[PDB]
């Protein structure tokens, strides 16, 4: 009931109503994200789920009608909520302390001074307990959400575009694979793949052993459009001969999708 | 030990009980059991492998003038 | 009394923190007065909608916690000898999320306004009111990423 | 071999029917029982007032008229409505049951005239009554008055 | 009727939330005693504590009875 | 009139003063090099920031009241338009979360300088480069804004007529929200050779 307030879909084609059982409670829970807040949610649509042969019979209001019509998508919200807090680590504003820390703390110090910690291992589930109440706790939680919010996204839209050759290929469209599917592909992956790739291969490197210093992603992506072939400072080797061929590809991509199904109407 | 391949570890583990579920979902409302299952766990892994990833070489480390001496 | 650290520099977090309070709070009487005026007048013949219209104003009520929790916060940063740098991030904080609020509060009240008389006269037309009035109350909140993200960098590394 | 219709829409199939006029109205019920059938507009350019049941629907029309006239008076008065049974007829799963006659109908029609015109006659012959009263409590009300 | 039932939800979880904290304070718990802005005696105020989750108890089985009549 | 007289009352001042200080050999005296130079490099860098965020918050706020007291109005007869309508609320609030980015680039750039070292070529290069780029970005993006608003108040009652008016005068709705996406290109460019304070 959702998707049908937004258009009806087509005789024989993908229903956006399968995708959306686990898609939009899990992204409310991303925002969402706390342990407490959750439980009281799953609370408060598990006595509409018992009581629903007690609230069927009985006569609603217009409000209690959307509540009652969508006790199981806030069931769902509230058990994915559970999940994100637990990662998170926030229940009512505050953390658990289950696993040993990957941060230690010296051995002495004195009120008043600033002191840093040092790491010993990596924390199992979650993001470690070590930052609750640190002063530079936002500067980890902004970039680390950040760059999850960037590739959650990029893996909700090119799923859903695989449902457009999913058609195609039952509807016997063969032109507008290699018109629209094949070339809007190369795009976006050649551009906001090579993003998602990058994030986590920067993650996956010891910067400060090596002794290389660790590269930004904004200018990364900007520099390769106005300024090619150029660097300063090194993701991977061979980084400025892949740069400008990806450049080339989407280039190559824009009057391919303009231009290539028109004239297959024109030739018939 | 804690490395990138422990999180390919885990993706093997996870990309083999989608299959075993896939062959095992009952006939009955079959096309939700196996839908909402598969993606479910894909995205309960996604987010503990980002959340990982975060950790193991890590740029900044915590800092606070705010303990007491006894900890 | 030093070249990083004048006498005139708390100035601009006091004028910071108050601004903050007074930008979103004039928004969110904009927008409980606009949209209270609909309600005193769709409820003198439909009186069964008056708990359901008065999310106009709940959504206007949220633009002014959030200007609190500004002027919280950069409020224990404040100091007698505090630099020069400090001073401007608290301006900017409470420049940010009160002309944000200031503005999305106003859009709350007209568009607030219009639904309700509407929703009396189609009642299939309050989802698509939820719908618009909820882009206004984000405007205020994306005011106060920004003040949060330049407060960390307040008395980091100061001397 | 019942299919599953949430990945994509269910199948469909176009039917044409061979209606003979005497069962026309008897068929009508029973495939309003199902639930199943989405009948398209064969006469779509024709006027509205050309079709040509148009003279029987006008005579349900019209009973239809009669009943919100009573709902009035009743909702009026302080009475509360009669509540029968909402599942005699069917409980929603595609149940048969036969229909009424064509002699029933018929005596709605005649019926619903007959209490149409004495109701409102007996409300006429009420509300001139109160009329009388309202003008003689103002002409009582002023002589309390010292 | 729901001028009972909020008071009785309202401190069932009084009882349960009041008593997990009361626990930590006890334990001298390091996110709750850990800075120095945060109490210094663990175990006072705990005591302080767990006399104000009893106070709700009263008021839940008060209720708790109003409603099952 | 009496707001518009101070506007001319000001003028007045602004020119006796500048002759009095002429005619008397100090017009040195009024020396804009000196308050470039003399104030401090932060402030120009955190009023860019906020004015960037804060004016294309106005204009998103703005556009969505022209889009969306239209379409409420138109529908209550085509209630169906609420949905196929929504798009034109999409490109307005777009604009703010341009305001958003830039604000992330540039809050990065802000770092402690020695006081030796405050009023060097490159860190008073750099307050200069974050206000006109903030001016830049958020007074494009309130007129960007403004724009999509009225083009989205006609498209909604364009749909409640025809439904098939919508889709021409969307292409009128895309062009108007090219002007922001290069209010926010241009502050890049300007910004790009930008060093953090040192
Ligand atoms: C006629 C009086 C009655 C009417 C009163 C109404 C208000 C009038 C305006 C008041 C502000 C202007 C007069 C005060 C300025 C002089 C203060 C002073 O000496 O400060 C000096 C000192 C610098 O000293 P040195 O650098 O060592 O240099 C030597 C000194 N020359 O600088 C400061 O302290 C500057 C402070 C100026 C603040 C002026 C503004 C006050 C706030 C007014 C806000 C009004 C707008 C509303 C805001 C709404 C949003 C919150
Ligand atoms: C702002 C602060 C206050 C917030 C108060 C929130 C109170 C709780 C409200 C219920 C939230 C949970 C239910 C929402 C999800 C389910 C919605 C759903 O299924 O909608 C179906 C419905 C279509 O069918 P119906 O029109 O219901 O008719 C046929 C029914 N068989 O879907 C649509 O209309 C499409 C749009 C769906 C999303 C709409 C969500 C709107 C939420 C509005 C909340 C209003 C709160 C009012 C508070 C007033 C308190 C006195
Ligand atoms: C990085 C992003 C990672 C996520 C990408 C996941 C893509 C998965 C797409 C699956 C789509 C799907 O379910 O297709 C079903 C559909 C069947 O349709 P029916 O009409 O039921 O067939 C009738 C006759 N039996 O399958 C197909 O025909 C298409 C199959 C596509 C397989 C794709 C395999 C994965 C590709 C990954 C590429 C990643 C980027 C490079
Ligand atoms: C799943 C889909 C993955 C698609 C991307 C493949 C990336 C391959 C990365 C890789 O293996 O690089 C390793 C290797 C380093 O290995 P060592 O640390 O020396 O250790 C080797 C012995 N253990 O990498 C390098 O040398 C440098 C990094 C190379 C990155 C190349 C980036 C290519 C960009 C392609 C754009 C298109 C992206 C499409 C994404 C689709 C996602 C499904
Ligand atoms: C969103 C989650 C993404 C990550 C999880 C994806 C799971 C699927 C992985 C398939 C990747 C196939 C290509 C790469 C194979 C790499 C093989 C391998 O083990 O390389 C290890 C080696 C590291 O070794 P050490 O430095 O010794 O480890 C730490 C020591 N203390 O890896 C590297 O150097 C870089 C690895 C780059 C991985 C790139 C993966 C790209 C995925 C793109 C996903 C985009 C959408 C999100
Ligand atoms: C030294 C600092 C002096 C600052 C003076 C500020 C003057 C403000 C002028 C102004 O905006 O006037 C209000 C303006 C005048 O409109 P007109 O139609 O031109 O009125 C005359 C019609 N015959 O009207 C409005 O803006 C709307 C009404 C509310 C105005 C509120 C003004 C408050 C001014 C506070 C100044 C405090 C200074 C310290
Ligand atoms: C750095 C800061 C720079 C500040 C610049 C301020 C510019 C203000 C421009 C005002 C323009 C304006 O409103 O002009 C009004 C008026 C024209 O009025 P009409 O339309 O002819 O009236 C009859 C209509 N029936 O023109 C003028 O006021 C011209 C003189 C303007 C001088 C500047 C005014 C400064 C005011 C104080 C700013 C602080
Ligand atoms: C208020 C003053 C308005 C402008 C007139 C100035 C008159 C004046 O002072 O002339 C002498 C003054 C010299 O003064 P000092 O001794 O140097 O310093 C003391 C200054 N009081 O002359 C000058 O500096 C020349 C200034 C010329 C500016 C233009 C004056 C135009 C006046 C028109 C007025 C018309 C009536 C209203
Ligand atoms: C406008 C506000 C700023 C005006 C600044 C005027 C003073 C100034 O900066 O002068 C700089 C400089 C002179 O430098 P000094 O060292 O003083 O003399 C030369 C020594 N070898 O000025 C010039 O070169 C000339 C500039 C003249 C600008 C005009 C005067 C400013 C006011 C506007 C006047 C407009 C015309 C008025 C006509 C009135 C008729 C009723
Ligand atoms: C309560 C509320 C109070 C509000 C107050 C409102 C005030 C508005 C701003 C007023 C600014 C006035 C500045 C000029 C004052 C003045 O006369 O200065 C003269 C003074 C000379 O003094 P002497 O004692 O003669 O020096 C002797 C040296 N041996 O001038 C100087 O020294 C130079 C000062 C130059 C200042 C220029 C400032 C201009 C700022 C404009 C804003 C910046 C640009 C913004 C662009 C925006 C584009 C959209
Ligand atoms: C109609 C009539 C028009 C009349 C216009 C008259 C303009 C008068 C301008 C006067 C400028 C005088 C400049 C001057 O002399 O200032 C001093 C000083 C030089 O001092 P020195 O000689 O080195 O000192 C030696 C000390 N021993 O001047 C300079 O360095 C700066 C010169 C440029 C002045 C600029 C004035 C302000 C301009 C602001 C522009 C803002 C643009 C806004 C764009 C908005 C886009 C949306
Ligand atoms: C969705 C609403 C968004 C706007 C909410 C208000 C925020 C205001 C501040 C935002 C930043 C500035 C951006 C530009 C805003 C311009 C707004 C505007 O046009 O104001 C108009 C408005 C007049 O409206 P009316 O024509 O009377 O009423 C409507 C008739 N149909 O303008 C004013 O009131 C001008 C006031 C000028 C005062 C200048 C005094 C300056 C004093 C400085 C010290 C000396």
């Amino acid at each position: 009931s959702i998707c049908d307030c937004y258009g009806i879909a087509q005789y024989r084609e993908i229903n956006a109503g399968l995708p959306t059982i686990v898609t939009f409670p899990f992204m409310f829970a991303i925002m969402f994200g706390d342990m407490g807040h959750g439980f009281l949610m799953t609370l408060a649509a598990l006595s509409l789920v018992l009581n629903e042969k007690k609230i069927n019979k009985m006569k609603r209001g217009e409000i209690f009608d959307m509540a009652f019509t969508g006790r199981y998508i806030i069931l769902l919200m509230g058990v994915f909520s559970m999940y994100t807090g637990f990662l998170y680590n926030d229940i009512f504003s505050k953390t658990m302390t289950i696993f040993k820390s990957g941060w230690k703390w010296p051995d002495h110090w004195k009120k008043g001074e600033s002191i840093t910690a040092t790491s010993v291992g990596t924390y199992p589930i979650g993001l470690d307990w070590a930052w609750h109440g640190t002063e530079n706790a936002l500067l980890f939680s902004n970039s680390y959400k950040m760059k999850l919010s960037i590739l959650m996204g990029f893996i909700h839209m090119t799923y859903s575009y695989f449902f457009s050759l999913a058609n195609h290929l039952y509807f016997n469209s063969m032109i507008d694979i290699i018109g629209n599917f094949i070339p809007g592909l190369l795009f976006m992956q050649g551009i906001f793949g090579y993003l998602s790739v990058c994030i986590v291969y920067k993650w996956a490197v010891d910067w400060v052993k090596d002794g290389k210093p660790a590269p930004g992603l904004l200018n990364m992506l900007i520099n390769m459009f106005l300024s090619p072939g150029t660097i300063d400072d090194e993701l991977y080797p061979h980084q400025a001969k892949v740069q400008v061929f990806l450049l080339l590809m989407a280039l190559v991509c824009i009057p391919w999708l303009l231009l290539v199904k028109p004239l297959h109407f024109k030739f018939t | 030990m804690s490395s990138f391949y422990t999180v390919v570890g885990v993706f093997i583990v996870v990309s083999a009980m989608s299959v075993l579920f896939w062959i095992m979902a009952p006939k009955n409302n079959q096309a939700v059991w196996r839908s909402t299952v598969i993606l479910t766990l894909a995205m309960m892994f996604l987010m503990w492998a980002i959340t990982f990833l975060c950790q193991l070489h890590p740029l900044v480390a915590p800092r606070r003038s705010d303990l007491r001496p006894e900890f | 009394m030093t070249e990083l650290c004048p006498v005139y520099a708390p100035f601009f977090g006091a004028i910071g923190c108050a601004s903050a309070i007074i930008f979103t709070s004039l928004g969110a009487a904009y927008g409980t007065a606009k949209s209270g005026v609909g309600i005193c007048a769709t409820c003198v013949l439909r009186p069964d909608l008056l708990f359901k219209n008065i999310v106009p104003v709940i959504m206007a009520g949220i633009i002014a916690i959030y200007g609190l929790v500004v002027s919280v916060l950069v409020c224990y940063s404040l100091g007698q000898k505090q630099a020069l740098y400090t001073g401007f991030i608290q301006l900017g904080a409470g420049l940010s999320v009160g002309l944000s609020g200031l503005a999305a509060g106003f859009a709350i009240g007209i568009v607030g306004d219009a639904g309700v008389r509407g929703s009396s006269q189609q009642p299939r037309l309050f989802v698509g009111m939820i719908l618009i009035l909820i882009f206004a109350e984000v405007l205020g909140l994306y005011g106060l990423i920004v003040a949060l993200l330049l407060n960390s960098r307040a008395t980091q590394d100061v001397v | 071999e019942k299919e599953e219709a949430i990945f994509r829409s269910a199948e469909m199939a176009l039917v044409q029917f061979y209606i003979p006029q005497e069962i026309s109205r008897d068929s009508a019920y029973t495939l309003g029982q199902l639930g199943l059938v989405q009948f398209r507009d064969l006469n779509s350019k024709v006027r509205a007032f050309q079709r040509t049941f148009v003279n029987e629907i006008r005579r349900l029309d019209n009973v239809e008229r009669q009943y919100r006239y009573f709902y009035s008076l009743l909702k009026k008065h302080d009475i509360k409505l009669y509540e029968g049974d909402t599942d005699k007829y069917l409980d929603g799963s595609g149940e048969l049951y036969v229909p009424p006659s064509g002699s029933v109908i018929d005596d709605y029609v005649r019926n619903a005239s007959y209490l149409e015109e004495r109701l409102i006659q007996m409300e006429d012959a009420t509300d001139q009554i109160e009329v009388q009263k309202n003008d003689l409590e103002q002409y009582r009300f002023i002589l309390q008055s010292g | 009727t729901g001028k009972a039932w909020c008071c009785t939800v309202l401190s069932a979880f009084g009882v349960v939330i009041l008593s997990v904290i009361a626990h930590l304070f006890n334990t001298n718990h390091e996110s709750f005693v850990g800075s120095i802005n945060d109490p210094e005696d663990g175990p006072a105020v705990a005591h302080t504590v767990y006399l104000a989750a009893l106070v709700y108890l009263v008021f839940f089985v008060f209720c708790g009875f109003q409603v099952y009549l | 009139s009496f707001s518009h007289f101070l506007y001319y009352l000001v003028l007045i001042v602004v020119i006796v003063y500048g002759l009095y200080k002429l005619f008397t050999g100090h017009g040195s005296d009024i020396n804009f090099g000196k308050f470039l130079l003399r104030t401090s490099p932060y402030m120009w860098a955190n009023l860019g920031i906020a004015l960037c965020v804060g004016l294309s918050v106005v204009g998103a706020a703005w556009g969505i009241f022209i889009t969306g007291s239209s379409m409420i109005g138109a529908g209550v007869r085509a209630p169906r338009i609420t949905t196929k309508n929504l798009i034109s609320i999409i490109f307005c609030e777009v604009v703010a979360i341009y305001g958003l980015i830039i604000a992330i680039v540039f809050s990065s750039k802000l770092t402690v300088a020695t006081a030796e070292n405050m009023y060097s070529k490159s860190n008073l290069y750099t307050g200069y480069s974050l206000f006109w780029a903030g001016i830049t970005v958020g007074a494009s993006n309130l007129i960007c804004g403004i724009a999509v608003g009225i083009t989205g108040a006609t498209a909604a009652i364009s749909d409640a007529a025809d439904s098939a008016l919508f889709v021409k005068i969307l292409v009128i709705e895309i062009f108007g929200s090219i002007l922001g996406l290069l209010g926010l290109i241009v502050g890049l460019l300007m910004a790009g050779k930008a060093s953090e304070f040192q």
